């Protein structure tokens, strides 16, 4: 969350889509049990690069690339490993309640609800600012820095 | 030195026309300038040439100057004009190493910057460094 | 010389006019005497100034010399004016610890006087501050 | 001079035809070549002499040229003829670091070039060197 | 999978072993019930030679001594020792998702099979970057890692 | 540990029992029920770093001193201090299916079936190297490493 | 010049008499030879030698030269002339050691000889490095 | 193990104690729970060096001193630190199963059996080899090597 | 010279007769000598003394000199004549000290000779010695 825009939509607002490839990959996702999110690109239509820049540009957010961002150690021992990996998010800048949260697919609640909850147990009320990257270099940020 | 081919990121990532790499490799390669601060005006926006050397050196592409914050240490005794020109300050300090933000990481006068201490090197634009001339002194 | 800019949270936090800001740090340049010291007079109503300063620096924002009494061996260090325009008297004078409790850790060439061993800072209000001197020299 | 017999081994585990180690052996003692880089394409696959280079001798068991990136930086250390009967390109550079990749680390006549730096010997054919000699030399 | 070029006869037509070493290990079969693959070398037959280039030409596989080739420390804990001593497996540098596993007979799929599931269940994403060596040297290099 | 050289022809070598003391302990075995090794100590003809001396005698193997040679750490789990003290052993430098044995029991029947059957249950084959180990010394090495 | 004295451990163990000792030592010491070399032959068996040189400086003891074959290069770091004076020849490299296969320690002329690298050192029968001197050299 | 003439009188002959004082302090002890070697120390009529040099010539186990007679390391692992302050002893030279062990008074079976066990829990069979020293010595050693 | 109360601790560990100590420390007090060899044969057994020696300099008393092995080599030019006299050789080198073994400890200048290898010193008995010596070397 926030709710965003669908993501092959951002995509085709950017030229990086048809809004073919959005339905479609829609409603391979309707089928397959996985999100938009991954179908624009596990259905072969847009690439995977677009839809990292574009997943958080669909939430109004930045994309950040998790090899250059600096992933401040105290957020992913804020937001466990095994909760990081189950969603396919790094955690980075920490303020007040506040994380960013790196994530594939920042408009996974499923993340921003049980990370909410690793937060609270950790001090943090929540208060995440999901950013998007590229699913292969936050696995790399996964695997390097808990 | 090694890098993570600059110019490659910048296409691969949506970041440039190739146009601006392959006439800036050249000048790299026939002037034997620096491709970075070549690159950017020749299909190259700025901010995607820093994203690329940020990630291509293992640096950091760095905001405006609400993010970039000079660091007094220096910046009282730094002219204006060096924050500006050298598009660098030296900040605080993490393990050893102090902060350089820079224009460009691969235009080592700038790199230069600091270098009485250990660094990482960090980036950022023309506007950053205009701001920062502004404010830094 | 490392701080969060004396007359900027100054201005910030409604402790100062921007008048005193700009005027004491002409004053700071052209008579050389810290900026702060210069502020209170300037337009700047006292405490304001030492809630600034401690913010500047991370310090302790402390009482009256009822509690922070000064060191008269140490005071006799320095001339009082050179101590003055330093912006505090000293209190103790250990080799890695001198306390200090100046008017402006921010102004770059009269913060530089004074402490021939490094300062540990804590900072109140001007009054204390003048009073440390009547108490000591 | 010493190994598990660099070539030899290509027989008995018909990588090699007889013929190829009768020929490459007679040259090997006539003129100073080992029988390992010798006896490529002497009815020697090259990549056979690397199955046997990574058992014979132990060197990282590396890629053909659409595996191994050419690199002038480290390549220009070594005549690309000279190197190509060695069996070797060096690759890439840091100030503490150059790979050499090399497919006879036997070679009585000249076995000693490239590794006179902080750099370890990798393995990898022929085929690679010449052509990433004739990408970057 | 995997297919191309049967390792049993291609171990004989390399001049390095005999039809009737194929077929000793095709006794294995009737007397076992696997393939020739598996009993080239699980029963001893073909000759280590032959399986050295064979297992090499069927799939595609270079060969190397694991005494010396750099036999990443963290790549033995992606293979724990029993599921990697018994079918003469050993886990060389890693790259990415892949690993370097070395292997007695990369071929044998009943072996690699077993192995292929430890290195999805207990390895990585397997993604073999696969070499060929002697079960013996292969574990002795097991061994100094677990 | 294999069976080799008959235990009187190396005590006699070794200067460890007489053709004459090995001959006689030999003779407590008539109700005993044990072998010359076992005789010998029992006899108090030997003390068991003699028969240390005789089990590497025997098949030409090394003085492995307890305290010198290194004692590969995972060879005391291949052979453990159960194995160890029941056949006077000590697991070093593991061979993939070989084992070289800190040693006091010479030749022997049992000796070599035990302490085969006993690794077999934890790990390797057996085809072992006894080699000279003093007893007290022998004692030592198993106690510092299981 | 170091072991549990070549000579008196095999008197100790039973393998020589003291008389035995006394001239294989004495030619030691005298003209250069060795004490074990020289014990045996003078009333000493030859694995009752080794036994006790085993004990006596940490050796390891080794078979006859079809398992115990020479090193193509070591080798000549001791020559068959040597090596048969000696009582040794020098095989391998391993952490900077080059391992010597013994049949006495001692050498009082030159067991500098082969030991022009760092060793470990091993022992066997006579008839083993007989051969063994020969292949050397 | 340890057997032994009595502390009684050894003392008086050795020129330590008169009649009266070994006697008396038997006498104490009687009661007292302790040991005449503990009796006499309380009572001010013998050093406990001398009652230790006495008991050695009591039982046959020489005077040894704890601060240098070799605390061999191992021997405070076979025999526990809280073993060791119960009895007034401390582990030294081991030898296949021998343990040299150095007691205020070696006369002290208790310790000496429940050392025997304790040791053999630990590693060793036993067959204590013992010498006596000024239980302060020993204390100072049981402080030194635990 | 001095060390933690030779004599005391000698009474106190049943070593000495007072008469022992108090010759002895006259004897040294007068003379120079020290109080060590001159307590033994005073009314102290060498054994008696060496355990107080060795303890109260921080140093190592030995077993029987039957068990105690000379340096190998060390003893070679520190033969029976040389040996016997003094009472001590150095022995080994324990990975990185060498066990000095003396006569005295007390005595700087004992401390100091056979110190040829960095050093612990230890000691044992002049009697003792002799009989070693004397079959030794």
């Amino acid at each position: 969350l926030p709710r965003a825009k669908p993501l092959g939509e951002i995509l085709v607002e950017l030229g990086l889509a048809r809004p073919e490839d959005v339905e479609e990959a829609l409603q391979k996702q309707r089928r397959g049990g996985g999100r938009l999110e991954d179908t624009l690109v596990q259905s072969g239509k847009l690439r995977p690069e677009a839809l990292a820049q574009a997943v958080a540009t669909q939430l109004g957010y930045p994309y950040v690339d998790p090899e250059e961002d600096p992933p401040d150690p105290g957020a992913p021992l804020l937001l466990p490993e095994d909760l990081c990996r189950r969603y396919g998010v790094f955690p980075h800048r920490l303020e007040g309640n506040r994380l960013v949260l790196l994530m594939k697919d920042p408009r996974n609640i499923l993340a921003l609800d049980d990370v909410r909850l690793a937060l609270k147990r950790k001090g943090l009320n929540y208060e995440v600012a999901p950013a998007v990257a590229t699913e292969a270099a936050i696995t790399k940020l996964i695997e390097r820095f808990y | 030195q090694k890098d993570l081919k600059l110019g490659e990121l910048l296409l691969q990532k949506g970041w440039i026309s190739r146009e601006a790499l392959e006439e800036a490799l050249v000048e790299q390669e026939k002037t034997g300038d620096l491709l970075g601060r070549i690159l950017v005006r020749k299909g190259l926006p700025e901010e995607a040439l820093y994203r690329a050397l940020a990630e291509q050196k293992g640096l950091e592409f760095l905001e405006s100057t609400e993010g970039i914050v000079p660091d007094p240490s220096a910046a009282l005794l730094l002219l204006r004009s060096d924050a500006l020109r050298y598009g660098a300050v030296p900040i605080g300090f993490q393990n050893g190493e102090v902060e350089v933000v820079l224009s460009d990481p691969r235009h080592k006068e700038a790199v230069a910057q600091l270098l009485n201490r250990p660094a990482r090197f960090y980036l950022a634009l023309p506007q950053a460094w205009e701001e920062l001339f502004r404010r830094a002194y």
